[PDB]
């Protein structure tokens, strides 16, 4: 659990807000992409293994996980890469939600920033530094720590 | 631009 | 000092890789631009601090330090913005080093990918799983978390 | 293209 994390894409203003979160912290990653495909996903989740130790992704949809490019991706990274099936159902409405906090922050900060990708980072930094009494960040951070000592 | 991510 | 980080600017390509490296534990992260413009620099900030919990940051030269838009996301960001002078002179040469290094091993992963940016995190990945021992993504946790406790 | 970014 310390290495989980599970992707999820979300729509605005015509493009693609493609978002990795570690499922026990909150922490989220997130970057703008024009649409979703197998290369954009496998190069995020290169990006997203390269700062975290990621043990296992799952997968926001059955086209990034059936995409050979994201298999090599994982395969490069060590990630083992799973479905995201709500086998547990909260994680439907979890997602969800966050998605919608998300949306809420882009448009709070919309005008500060000329690109949407600039707003999406924004609210990326307000979700992470939230405190929720620790934040997601500080909760990642910790989580990781215990598991390497 | 008077943006965080572009002040011109 | 869990806080500081410095930039770093080298050329590969006819491109520009960015290096954000933090100083305590030598974990990095890293984009590929065309160009070092303030714009882009002070989105890559942004970003760090939207992932760690980035207290200063040692700009690369004057004219990032000069530039209003780097200056207004370090505002943003809650970020010290600070000169990048070696006034501990170890400071050039290891940046030196860790440049070299990282071409070498983009080098090496080169031909596994179709663009340079690839090749740029596949590089920031074995950089910082590199055990010297531990790696430099476990001492930059065990650094932060030590301070948050 | 037989690339990791790109298997095609
Ligand atoms: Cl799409
Ligand atoms: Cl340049």
């Amino acid at each position: 659990s310390p290495g989980i994390w599970q992707l999820d894409c979300t729509h605005l203003e015509g493009k693609v807000i493609l978002v990795a979160v570690h499922v026990a912290s909150g922490y989220i990653e997130a970057e703008v992409i024009p649409a979703e495909t197998g290369q954009e996903t496998a190069y995020f989740l290169l990006k997203l293994a390269g700062r975290w130790p990621v043990k296992t992704v799952h997968t926001d949809n059955g086209s990034n996980f059936t995409s050979t490019t994201v298999k090599a991706a994982c395969w490069w990274a060590g990630i083992k890469q799973e479905d995201g099936i709500p086998y547990n159902p909260q994680s439907q409405g979890v997602i969800e939600s966050m998605n919608k906090e998300l949306k809420k922050i882009i448009g709070q900060v919309r005008d500060q920033a000329e690109h949407l990708k600039t707003a999406v980072q924004m609210a990326v930094f307000i979700h992470n530094h939230k405190r929720k009494g620790y934040s997601a960040g500080e909760r990642i951070v910790d989580i990781i720590a215990t598991d390497i000592q | 631009s008077l943006k965080i991510d572009n002040e011109d």
